């Protein structure tokens, strides 16, 4: 209709072990970590219906942002590895730059954003 | 001449107490590895068997 | 009076006054290759600018 959305999922980890439990329970047999074959199809079709849309379509927007809580910082993790995969960015939070008084504990080695720059103000990007 | 030997001599002892402290560290840490070796390779297995008498 | 880098910069941290300086020695040191800083520790003594002596090692 031509408004702007913020969706915020609080833990797709979560909603991926669920699927795991459905597809078991529905007899599919498991891959990985006993998740199911289509889990990365599962997030893919999730986050691509967020989008800009064009003027022709109204204008309208709706952006996600999508959570994943990883184990002992962990991040070669099959979940964590294919969320990471499709997102535009992730900003990454750790527990020893929180404890050291940094705080948020953003690290600026591993966070990036794929659309910066053309995502900010001018007297920002400046 | 006394202040020279003592350097030498505390610098020999530092680096024997070094490499000691290195050895017994790369032990523990081939242990570690060793079991983490194991435990893959028991997680491939059953993650194998397990599909494949899933059918 | 400091012979070796470590002491001058522990002295320099601090809120040292050090007066005479010397870095670089061999790892087999001779008389002669500090004899120069030797003749002015005790020259100063000689000269009145501090009246007592102390080495530590």
């Amino acid at each position: 209709k031509g408004k702007h959305v913020l969706v915020v999922y609080d833990d797709l980890s979560k909603q991926a072990a669920a699927y795991r439990e459905l597809s078991l329970l529905l007899r599919r047999p498991p891959g990985r970590e006993a998740y199911p074959g289509d889990i990365f199809y599962l997030h893919s079709r999730l986050l691509e219906r967020a989008a800009k849309l064009s003027d022709a379509k109204g204008g309208g927007s709706l952006t996600a942002l999508p959570f994943v809580e990883t184990q002992a910082g962990d991040i070669s993790a099959y979940i964590p590895t294919n969320v990471i995969s499709i997102t535009d960015g992730q900003i990454f939070l750790q527990s020893d730059l929180f404890f050291s008084g940094v705080r948020p504990a953003i690290n600026a080695g591993l966070s990036v954003s794929r659309v910066g720059g053309a995502a900010q103000i001018k007297a920002m990007k400046k | 001449l006394d202040a020279k030997a003592s350097e030498h001599a505390a610098r020999m002892t530092a680096m024997k107490n070094a490499t000691d402290n290195a050895n017994e560290l790369i032990r523990t840490l081939t242990l570690s590895y060793n079991r983490a070796r194991q435990a893959a390779i028991t997680q491939e297995i059953t993650e194998i068997v397990a599909g494949a008498n899933a059918l | 009076i400091v012979i070796g880098r470590v002491g001058l910069s522990f002295f320099r941290k601090r809120n040292m006054p050090v007066i005479l300086d010397i870095t670089r020695l061999p790892d087999q040191p001779s008389f002669a290759d500090i004899k120069e800083i030797a003749r002015k520790t005790v020259g100063l003594f000689a000269d009145g600018t501090f009246d007592e002596l102390y080495m530590y090692y």
